[PDB]
């Protein structure tokens, strides 16, 4: 079983987006009015699931082949790779990185998405990968296209891939979004602007990686994820 | 002062969270192994319970697109981190509320007692993380039980909540769903009877 | 018939790309070694075709419908609009604007293109439009994806749409390329870098136009084209 | 000094120029009305000629992806700017060299005489603009005829070329293709016998 | 009748003042807690009243004469003129411009105004004008004085003239306030501070116009108004 | 991106809005032609109705200084843009709530059906724009009728409001004031029963 | 974009390249173990060949100061990376052209067939790297054989060279020097008959 031997660096809730961000409309009715109750870390908070024993299919990380009904998806073939480290710069091995996205046109494979851009019969948009010993993950997919949404009258989400990172604990567990370098829609999105600090928005921008690109085949993007720093317990209860 | 590398900022899970994290609930084809609401298999030790609840927003309206992640100890009060579908019990599980089912379900056992960092016993609880559109950074909460009144009064985490009326929002009511032991835990994100959310 | 009543501003061949630009490999064997012979402008140079009477089909400007085999193309639905003016800022009416591009994956509909990204059965990539009285043109298409080419070992063309502009004369006739705002591949392309002046590269960057976008439907890009200034003849042959 | 708005910079036509500007030559389906190599219809006035040529690069190799645009006067020496496919003659036309046909063809009439700005008569010529991959900004040239020796010696544009050996590169040789009057105009972009290109 | 041919550029609600601005006390109880619901533009939103046939009195725009009980108002005689254009810079002709203000001492002609500065027997404070073919409007009035109000204990409104502009649609309809160049009360007022962006406040400041002033008579202030950009519909419903 | 000229920012209409836009409601003398609450002259086609209502703040207290502007189609579903007081029907009108009359009134006909951009019929509605002290930028809303339930259930605009309970705030309750068909439409700016406001 | 550490820039090998890399070719004393032109010992498997050639500049004059490095697979199509002078065959070797010997020599076996990344068989080739004074960054080339015409026509690398006439510059002509199988491979750095150089 799991033990209480780790302490996690307290989250900077001024770096992270606030609960109440008015421009992002749905946050108004879905944000607590009462203050969060601070509790010390215990075994309930400092431990979490390990997904090393989960049965991963061969194409779970490859979105170009994991839906396959008879062909290849239409769109810009890209590799989305990066490293998962903690605040101390320590790699996070054997961690679950889950991702989901829209197709080249910005259409998501869900019943609630009635956007006029057609579905790609060869694209699912779901991906999962367990990080290696050095904390590296890699996905092969197509660059998702931007999509409109009912927030403001002309609000468009920048091209993005949603990310879900488990980490060593439920305390480190994080769901975020990846944006693409140079996309002019980034400073205009209310979901991006929910983050007050501009330096924090930069941590979400995946950068073009020509070094990791496959010549005459696919481009690449680097997205490094930083999770809460893990430290050993010291001087607790004397 | 000393500044470490900044943590990657959180963003909302979005309206379509289910296509990537709750495939069956999204009506999309599933993969061989999925992480879902069946924490305990029928032959697992402990009192087998069914957990259900609804998520309410600030207007008292149902949140039919929520995604919940649970972390709990087994009947013996031990956390099983090694997730595998072949196991009789898994401490982790995911559940969701959909447009087709505005109520989330969880099949598990009643958790045993675990001590805090100071060695003081905490009352039987289930750690819940709530994600959805409109929630920029996930909300952490705990599910306590009403038939554990003696243990709930002594819990060090529950006693950190200043007002006793707010402690009640974390207590699941015992009921019965189809002749099976069940507990109802409704979460009110904002307003009247707002659920206590934690920071750690 | 056409008459000799106009004079065109002499081309700044230091603004325009040079014939010999080594990094763009094919230019080595396809560039003149001898100097261009300067000749005065006459009726042969100052006149050109007028395409007002050409039979334009209803969907010639709409690449979302001009190929149609049973559906819509997969990709980011966009409007590429702009104005065609001359160096004096005077609009260029009833001029032919022709364009061609790749699909969302960077695949062109030609037999010589053996790039692994699939063809879109609903996308042709050919478009034509005659400018209005104010010099405005508009195309509805999908955002083309970048594509690799055999120049350097890892050379990737930025997402682009090729443009062909007729103008009032064969002297104003121009073929160029449109690039998209923020695309990180622009400062890396040898075809873009064939233009020495960085301020000239900026004239080729189509900018995001949220004002011309159709809410809940398609985005928009503005690309203004500047042709050689046209002036009346004065004091010639005394 | 006075600076006007800068002209939009040129870029190469690229390898796939044909899909947008020479649809039939690209093997792609055509639209109702296309701009192509048939300048003159069989019942047009003047001496009906066939023009053909090959485009050579600096290594003496064929350019099988070139795109050429022609501008010429009619038999009466007048420029017909109003392009319409119903017309007997159109002063404009497009031709190309493909991998299937490394030679370009043009069906037109021999142009009449036109005067320059100074009123001096220019010899019968066809204005050609050459586009292709590797050509950053199009090349302008003129096609003169060998049976117009007297007019070619007096031409003010042809006499602006300092060396008489370079003037020869602009002169098309009279030949016969299938019992029809034809002229051959080969263009050498670079090197030995390099074609004179203009700037205006 | 009016037709659905125009589309209007979406309002930047971060440029405009927010609903909840606590320093302006009355806004607390009169601001919606729920988010605005975004709806697309239809004939109901893209059309609006045309006031070209409304019967304007000869002195409707002249506040020095439109109240007249036997004399001229006490105060700094000024001309308030300008142009009403849209975001594209296109003039807005035949549009209704309405205005109201206080007298030279800050006293408004209303029953609830019990400010001890007297009323001017020759001043009402109401005006209206229809813009000409080129979007120009003009008013003749006296410069209003500042007035105190029960917000903070020592709060003073700067000298202002309220403006009401209709535009081509109910989508363009705007109510605003004009302030005067150099007034030291402008950066101290909570109603002016309701606007977050300081460059936005600058558009509300009327600039002294010595060129439009009548020598030995009255001064002039120029106030240009910019309404939402109007564009024709394109590529709607394919 | 393309930056256009910025729109002139909005400011509150102020406590004295009535002196410049509702001269009679204030108590100040009127001009020859005023824009007021009589949209339809007694001889106008369609079902003649009286609209009344009160505006409430977040404390449930009456707003006795509000100004409202209305825009509606005629009985035939056509928008009459050319405002003239000689017309039987005008699509535009103005009303207000004073300290002497905390209830606004509007005399008009029931609007006919109009199609949206997509060609789908919208339910009979009146477009309202609310201005007052404390309201920095005006509030847009729509007035729907309770006796048009079948059309209200099929309206594209009303169906854009996620929650069904919030759609009811835009529906005016039918009553009778001295034998005349009347609809009551109370606007609650903030709090319990808050009226849906639009952006376009 | 992601900027990695930049590679150390290249500089010419200089006129005295032989003193540090071709000690015997210079005329300076050698060390115990040198990397030279004897890739295959007389007892190595496969068809033993002698390779010779001259390096020409752009004026058609001999380069009497060049340095060449070679890399090839053995007769079985395997690359032997572990360089040792005790091995029967070494995949790597060095040769040069001096003022005393304007012709470089190489003693090796004919390389076997190797597959590219895609699994397609490449024709028998020797990878060459040319260094000399005036050559700022080394020139990469390949040596193909004339008696392997069927394999040369199906090679993916040789077929990447657009023009067929330029493919012939990479093909070594078979001859006989004292009963030994010999292939002549002249490298023309610039001008007429210029050798194809690669980038990878
Ligand atoms: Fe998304
Ligand atoms: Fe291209
Ligand atoms: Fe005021
Ligand atoms: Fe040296």
């Amino acid at each position: 079983p799991a033990q209480d031997n780790s302490r996690f660096v307290i989250r900077d809730r001024n770096w992270h987006p606030k609960a109440l961000t008015p421009d992002y409309k749905t946050s108004i009715a879905r944000s607590p009015r009462q203050a969060l109750v601070s509790i010390p870390q215990s075994i309930s908070e400092t431990t979490g699931p390990n997904f090393s024993h989960l049965g991963f299919g061969a194409h779970d990380h490859d979105l170009l082949l994991n839906f396959n009904n008879g062909g290849l998806p239409i769109g810009e073939r890209i590799i989305v790779a990066g490293r998962v480290v903690d605040q101390y710069g320590k790699p996070v091995p054997n961690t679950l990185v889950e991702m989901w996205q829209a197709n080249a046109g910005g259409r998501c494979r869900h019943k609630n998405d009635r956007y006029l851009a057609p579905l790609d019969p060869n694209f699912g948009g779901v991906g999962r990968c367990l990080t290696d010993s050095d904390g590296y993950y890699s996905f092969r997919t197509i660059k998702p296209g931007p999509y409109p949404w009912r927030n403001g009258p002309n609000d468009w989400r920048p091209a993005h891939i949603h990310f879900g990172i488990s980490g060593p604990s439920i305390a480190t567990k994080l769901i975020t979004q990846l944006y693409f370098e140079g996309d002019p829609l980034i400073p205009m999105c209310p979901i991006v602007k929910s983050i007050a600090n501009p330096e924090a928005v930069q941590q979400l921008i995946a950068k073009l990686d020509m070094n990791n690109a496959n010549p005459m085949d696919c481009l690449a993007y680097r997205f490094d994820i930083v999770l809460r720093g893990q430290r050993k317990t010291h001087f607790e209860n004397c | 002062p000393i500044e470490l590398l900044p943590e990657t900022p959180s963003q909302t899970a979005g309206p379509y969270v289910h296509i990537g994290l709750a495939l069956e609930a999204a009506g999309n084809p599933t993969r061989d192994q999925e992480i879902w609401n069946r924490l305990a298999k029928p032959d697992a030790p402990g009192e087998h319970i069914l957990l259900l609840g609804q998520v309410y927003d600030g207007n008292g309206h149902l949140v039919r697109d929520s995604f919940l992640e649970v972390w709990q100890a087994d009947a013996n009060g031990e956390y099983q981190d090694a997730y595998n579908l072949e196991n009789a019990f898994n401490s982790f599980g995911r559940t969701a509320t959909t447009f087709d089912a505005g109520e989330w379900t969880l099949h598990t056992v009643k958790p045993g007692v675990v001590n805090n960092a100071a060695g003081v016993p905490m009352a039987p609880h289930i750690n819940i993380s709530l994600f959805a559109r409109g929630i920029n950074i996930h909300l952490h909460t705990r599910l306590y039980f009403d038939d554990e009144a003696q243990a709930n009064a002594k819990c060090p985490v529950l006693n950190l909540i200043e007002q006793p009326q707010r402690r009640e929002t974390l207590i699941a009511k015992r009921c019965e769903v189809d002749g099976k032991t069940a507990y109802r835990f409704d979460i009110r994100i904002q307003g009247e009877g707002e659920t206590v959310f934690f920071d750690f």
